């Protein structure tokens, strides 16, 4: 139903410090009365040593699902949408050009495209119109 | 004010500005879509090229 | 309506609904204000601008990639 | 007024006199800043020349983008530690 | 009133009248009197109709031209 | 002065405890993992990066050479 967010430690030892299980704030009933309200907690009541991972300012944690589900849920969403990728480029089911792409006079615009001699044609040439 | 228990909700009194500036513009959006497209179905639908008056 | 302790708080932008006494007074003299450097505003720009396309002849640039080369 | 470059070269000098090494290190000093100055003019005539031209730019600015693309490597602040502590020919 | 590509502008005529370089093809003539129809008539659709529909014909023709050309070379492959 | 802030024990304990972390550290096996990771194996991919390419882009006003559009167009049937 509810989880812990990741990288929270089951069990710790600080010396004296209180030992309690990490409660995660967020998750809190917010419909009961708290001397701080906006962050759900009651005066004094102990911090657990990561309670910045576990409190209102840490990232949100989302649970409806447990992080391999959406996970697997994410991937399989691709997933599909590269099998359908797959399926055309192997089979080629696109479609072929109806026309020989665009060619352009003076050797494909050459000169007007930064060719200095005729050394450099096809360096900077468009495609050439061989039909003059 | 008082409410009124059980009586359901009839068609509402808007105002006549509200109304009449709400079909203008809808007619004149109904009309820019029939104007366009009398001029425009065959060059929109690719049964007609636009130079071939 | 609410408290909205105006005591005390009184932040450059208002603090919860501030609209001063002397406020008509005050909007004529930023209206004048606005106006006034909003023509200084286009005083400076229209000094100022230029085309650059307009800046050197078509001659003057084949002399340069000539020179260059 | 105008202070000019002591042309001075470190080929030509015994460091072991203060003043002249000085002046071969302040020597190259003016002369990489200079190399500079011109490389700011031809990227100036590059974008004059790409404003006006247009669509023409390509053909008309060919040998000044050619030109500044050459100079931007070594039209540039080296220093002058460089050429003093290394004999090139050595 | 376009029925076969016009005659090819020359190069300097090219760099004259500005014209765009993906736009330097067969039908280049019959673009700079529309680029000038179009510029003195704030683009608006009603202004240049005639001149704007005998460039996009020319356009056209070049189209089939290509269209041509690709049969012509497929014939050159399937035959080799 | 007038003691404007409600200080709180537990979060008095919590800071105390987060600025005195080093008392407790022990350098167990997680402990030598994380040094490894972050004091020696991190270091050396980058130190291996840093040499690798040391004087091996020379980038400024690097020019082209070669086409990018091909000339002719061959169908797939
Ligand atoms: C490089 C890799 C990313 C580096 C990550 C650095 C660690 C995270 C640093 C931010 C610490 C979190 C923080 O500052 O506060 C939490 C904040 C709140 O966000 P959140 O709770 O989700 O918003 C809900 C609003 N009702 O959370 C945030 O809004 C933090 C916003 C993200 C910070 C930059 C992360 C960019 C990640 C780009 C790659 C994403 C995948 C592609
Ligand atoms: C707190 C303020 C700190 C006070 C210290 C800061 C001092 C600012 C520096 C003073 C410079 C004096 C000055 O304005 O010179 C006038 C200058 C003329 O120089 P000129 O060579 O002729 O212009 C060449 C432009 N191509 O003319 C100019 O070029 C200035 C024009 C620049 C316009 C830039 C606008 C920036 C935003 C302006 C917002 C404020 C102006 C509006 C005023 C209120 C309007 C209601
Ligand atoms: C407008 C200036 C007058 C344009 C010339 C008169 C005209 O016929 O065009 C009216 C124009 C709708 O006509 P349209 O189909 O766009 O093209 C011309 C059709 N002979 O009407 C409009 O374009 C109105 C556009 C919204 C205002
Ligand atoms: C450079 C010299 C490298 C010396 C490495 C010292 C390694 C070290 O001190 O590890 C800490 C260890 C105490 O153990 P601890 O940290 O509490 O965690 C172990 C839990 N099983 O410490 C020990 O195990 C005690 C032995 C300490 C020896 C220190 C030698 C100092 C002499 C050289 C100084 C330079
Ligand atoms: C490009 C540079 C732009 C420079 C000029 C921009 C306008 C300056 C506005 C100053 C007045 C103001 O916003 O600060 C004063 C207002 C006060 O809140 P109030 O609305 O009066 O309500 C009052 C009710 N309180 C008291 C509950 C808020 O904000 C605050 O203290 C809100 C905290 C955020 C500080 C915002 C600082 C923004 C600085 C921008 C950083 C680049
Ligand atoms: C915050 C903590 C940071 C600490 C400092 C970080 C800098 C580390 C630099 C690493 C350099 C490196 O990896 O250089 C690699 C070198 C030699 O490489 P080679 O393969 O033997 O020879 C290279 C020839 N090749 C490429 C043809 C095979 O290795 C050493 O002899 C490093 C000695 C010191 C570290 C042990």
């Amino acid at each position: 139903k509810s989880f812990l967010p990741h990288f929270i430690p089951k069990n710790y030892s600080y010396g004296d410090y209180p030992r309690l299980k990490p409660e995660n704030l967020q998750k809190r009933d917010p419909y009961l009365k708290y001397d701080d309200q906006a962050n759900k907690r009651n005066f004094n009541e102990p911090l657990h040593p990561q309670q910045d991972d576990l409190d209102m300012w840490a990232p949100d944690h989302f649970d409806f699902v447990q992080d391999s589900i959406a996970l697997k849920w994410f991937g399989t969403f691709f997933g599909v949408l590269a099998v359908f990728s797959s399926v055309i480029y192997i089979g080629g089911l696109y479609p072929e050009k109806p026309a020989n792409p665009r060619n352009y006079p003076f050797s494909g615009l050459a000169k007007d495209l930064g060719a200095s001699s005729e050394e450099d044609t096809l360096l900077y040439a468009a495609k050439i119109d061989k039909s003059i | 004010f008082k409410y009124v228990r059980g009586a359901i909700v009839p068609k509402p009194k808007v105002h006549p500005g509200y109304v009449i500036t709400s079909k203008f513009l809808g007619g004149l959006m109904w009309f820019w879509i029939f104007y366009r497209a009398k001029q425009d179905y065959p060059v929109w639908f690719g049964l007609k090229h636009p130079w071939e008056h | 309506h609410h408290i909205h302790t105006p005591s005390y708080i009184k932040p450059p932008t208002g603090g919860w609904n501030f609209t001063p006494a002397n406020w008509k007074q005050n909007t004529v003299l930023v209206l004048v204000g606005f106006t006034a450097c909003c023509v200084g505003l286009y005083k400076l720009g229209e000094a100022g601008s230029y085309n650059p396309k307009l800046k050197y002849k078509e001659e003057e640039l084949s002399r340069w990639n000539q020179s260059a080369k | 007024d105008h202070v000019r470059s002591p042309n001075v070269s470190f080929d030509d000098i015994d460091y072991n006199n203060s003043q002249d090494l000085h002046n071969a290190q302040e020597s190259l000093l003016r002369e990489q800043w200079i190399r500079v100055s011109a490389l700011k003019v031809c990227r100036k005539a590059l974008e004059s020349c790409y404003k006006t031209s247009g669509p023409n730019h390509y053909e008309d600015c060919r040998e000044i983008a050619e030109k500044y693309l050459n100079m931007l490597p070594d039209h540039r602040i080296q220093g002058f530690l460089g050429y003093q502590k290394n004999d090139p020919s050595k | 009133g376009v029925s076969e590509l016009p005659e090819l502008l020359s190069h300097e005529e090219m760099k004259q009248n500005k014209i765009p370089l993906a736009y330097r093809d067969r039908c280049a003539r019959l673009l700079v009197p529309l680029n000038k129809c179009r510029k003195e008539g704030w683009y608006m659709p009603w202004n240049c109709v005639q001149e704007r529909h005998d460039y996009e014909q020319c356009q056209y023709l070049d189209f089939k031209r290509r269209v041509k050309e690709l049969e012509e070379i497929k014939k050159q492959r399937d035959a080799a | 002065g007038p003691h404007l802030l409600r200080e709180d024990a537990s979060f008095q304990r919590y800071g105390q405890l987060r600025d005195n972390l080093a008392t407790y550290w022990k350098f167990n096996r997680k402990a030598a993992r994380n040094v490894f990771i972050f004091l020696v194996a991190v270091p050396a991919g980058l130190g291996y990066l840093a040499y690798n390419y040391e004087g091996k882009t020379p980038f400024v006003g690097k020019r082209r050479t070669e086409p990018i559009f091909e000339q002719d167009y061959v169908p797939r049937k």
